[PDB]
RNA sequence: AAAAUGUUCUACA
RNA sequence: UACCCGCAGAAGAAGCACCGGCUAACUCCGUGCCAGCAGCCGCGGUAAUACGGAGGGUGCAAGCGUUAAUCGGAAUUACUG
RNA sequence: UUAGCUAGUAGGUGGGGUAACGGCUCACCUAGGCGACGAUCCCUAGCUGGUCUGAGAGGAUGACCAGCCACACUGGAACUGAGACACGGUCCAGACUCCUACGGGAGGCAGCAGUGGGGAAUAUUGCACAAUGGGCGCAAGCCUGAUGCAGCCAUGCCGCG
């Protein structure tokens, strides 16, 4: 459910292993009875390379296989890219994320009142401010930026739905920042798995 | 005869020197907490290491007060100040584990009986 | 340089300060490890060193180095630290001491054994 | 007249 | 008690560090910039006398290494200089 | 990268005080005294013989042993006394520990062992006053965790296997 494979700080080499280990990891997952989507996937210097890879699984077993899988991928192979580089332990990362959010639902309530900084015998006494909240969610606003109730609490429904869409933003922006820091929280070291070769001959 | 705003000395060593009444329980409406009374507190000014920490809020029991206390006789018990005994939010139990003062005998009761027993003189 | 100068001010000497001051002058000391983790040496080298950032029973939080092959610590272990730098680690100028209070010996290690916290194997 | 930059470790007593 | 005499029998009694240069002492195997070493210079990415084991060797030896600390080397506060 | 400090301060007279000189203290008078040859202030620290290192000059150091100093739970104070402002004396105050019939009392291992704690780390709740030394005593003798010894530890040096 929602790995991460990424190449961590590692090079272009280290791209491609993140796109021989998708691949892998796929041919696994089909054998296996999971199903692999790409959701975001990013791309090093050349196109078959892979910077990064965003993965949607499926299922129970889907659970198995991201324990087969996630920590580090150890690759060795001498650069393809670099002829006589003389390093060859490529590592990668792949890590899981749920990255998910529940779509908590239209329970708007509605509470008029008078409106702050007033500015009127007419006003002073009239209730037009509209302040909404959303039921199990916290968000509280209080819209008075019209002469009537009306369009008030109209302000106030498109309000709350603007709030509720920051707050997915945030969200969304927060598991933005998780996975940029998975590539920095990479260890090149303890392999979970190690691939040898450039046709990745052995799990 | 303590309210909010009163400002009580501590009878005890858990650090506070200054505590402030915020609230006189058990009633609505309650005015004032005599001796054996828990008042909420917060503390004012405690001294730099001990158990309680200036700003804290937190339960009293007013041991002396300078409105005293009336005996069954007529007699009264006058203190030169207010005093109280800090006590723990939840048990209710002294925090410091020694007292200050004298006290009298309105703090014997099962509640309060550490209290007594710790103090050097019960009036 | 002239006479006169060195009486007005005398030959400063030069005050030479420690590279393991965690240690306070003390051959070894007792710490708790914060957290256990490993990180990668500068260049030309490439590993995953292992090291324990570690709070000591002094007060400081520094950073030592896990030698030998493979290691049992974890966090809230209760280790030795003796010092020595770990050149290609910057930062780290501790050593763990492998086989105090907590930190097992190397396993399966034959020579240089006292370096690594080794009982004599027996046949 | 105008002319910027440059990848990486590099072997050999 | 020291000390002396008798008894039995080689019996009861050897480890630690190091071996690329500094620095005395080198090979094989494993490993493949990993694991690891390291006081410095630096080793390790398949032919590693530098990592880990073994054989051999070197130094010390009921001790041997490491760490800390002071002086020395440092004429690197120089009075000598 | 602390430059000014000082009013009993510096000196004098006199009185008092001390075992004794003395601002030691007091009254009065004078207006001085210290400071770049570092006063004052701040931080650190027991000092020495010595120890380690070093060719030496130096540098570092002051564990043990010996001389000196200071301290004796913290802060004060005096008493007794030849000698103390007194480790195992007194008084007071404070913190802490304890006893209490709640009124009030007790205590101080930085003596030797030992315990807990702290710590990388440092030992036995031993034997004996036989010796040396000390107190008291005419002496016998008593007392002496000084001391002599023993225990534990490769901690060091030396010797041996
Ligand atoms: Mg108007
Ligand atoms: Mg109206
Ligand atoms: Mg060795
Ligand atoms: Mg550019
Ligand atoms: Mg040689
Ligand atoms: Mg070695
Ligand atoms: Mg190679
Ligand atoms: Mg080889
Ligand atoms: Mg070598
Ligand atoms: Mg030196
Ligand atoms: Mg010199
Ligand atoms: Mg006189
Ligand atoms: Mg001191
Ligand atoms: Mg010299
Ligand atoms: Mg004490
Ligand atoms: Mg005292
Ligand atoms: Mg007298
Ligand atoms: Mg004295
Ligand atoms: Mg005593
Ligand atoms: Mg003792
Ligand atoms: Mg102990
Ligand atoms: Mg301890
Ligand atoms: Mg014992
Ligand atoms: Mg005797
Ligand atoms: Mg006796
Ligand atoms: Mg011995």
């Amino acid at each position: 459910i929602l790995l991460q494979l990424s190449s961590a700080q590692g090079p272009e080499e280290c791209c491609l292993a993140v796109r021989k280990a998708l691949d892998r990891l796929i041919k696994e997952a089909t054998r296996q009875d999971v199903a692999v989507t790409v959701l975001e996937t990013e791309t090093g210097r050349y196109s078959d390379t892979l910077r990064s890879a965003l993965i949607s699984l499926d299922g129970d077993n889907a659970w198995a296989l991201s324990e087969s899988w996630c920590g580090t991928i150890q690759w060795i192979c001498p650069s393809p890219y670099r002829p006589h580089h003389g390093r060859k332990n490529w590592f990668l990362g792949i890590g899981r994320f749920t990255a998910d959010e529940q779509e908590q639902s239209d329970a708007i309530r509605y509470e008029t009142l008078r409106s702050s900084g007033p500015g009127g015998q007419h006003v002073n006494k009239t209730d037009s401010a509209v302040r909404a909240t959303h039921l199990a969610s916290g968000i509280s606003v209080k819209v008075q930026s019209e002469r009537s109730q009306h369009a008030n609490k109209r302000l106030a429904r498109l309000l709350i739905a603007w709030k509720l869409e920051q707050q997915q933003q945030e969200n969304s922006a927060a598991l933005k920042s998780q996975r940029r820091m998975f590539h920095h929280q990479i260890e090149r070291g303890n392999p979970r798995r190690t691939f040898t070769g450039m046709a990745f001959i052995e799990g | 005869m303590i309210q909010e705003q009163t400002m009580l000395n501590v009878a005890d060593n858990s650090g506070a020197r200054r505590v402030m009444c915020i609230k006189v329980l058990g009633g609505s409406h309650r005015r004032y907490a005599g001796v054996g009374d828990i008042i909420k507190i917060t503390i004012k000014e405690a001294i730099p290491r001990g158990k309680v920490k200036k700003g804290d809020v937190l339960k009293a029991v007013v041991v002396r007060t300078k409105k005293g206390v009336r005996r069954p006789d007529g007699s009264v018990i006058r203190f030169d100040g207010n005093a109280c005994v800090l006590l723990n939010n939840n048990s209710e139990q002294p925090i410091g584990t020694r007292i200050f003062g004298p006290v009298t005998r309105e703090l014997r009761s099962e509640k309060f009986m550490k209290i007594i027993s710790l103090a050097p003189e019960v009036l | 340089a002239t006479v006169n100068q060195l009486v007005r001010k005398p030959r400063a000497r030069k005050v030479a300060k420690s590279n393991v001051p965690a240690l306070e002058a003390c051959p070894q000391k007792r710490g708790v490890c914060t957290r256990v983790y490993t990180t990668t040496p500068k260049k030309p080298n490439s590993a995953l060193r292992k090291v324990c950032r570690v709070r000591l029973t002094n007060g400081f939080e520094v950073t030592s180095y896990i030698g030998g092959e493979g290691h049992n610590l974890q966090e809230h272990s209760v280790i030795l630290i003796r010092g020595g730098r770990v050149k290609d680690l910057p930062g780290v100028r501790y050593h763990t001491v492998r086989g105090a209070l907590d930190c097992s010996g190397v396993k399966d290690r034959k020579q240089a054994r006292s370096k690594y916290g080794v009982k004599r194997p027996k046949a």
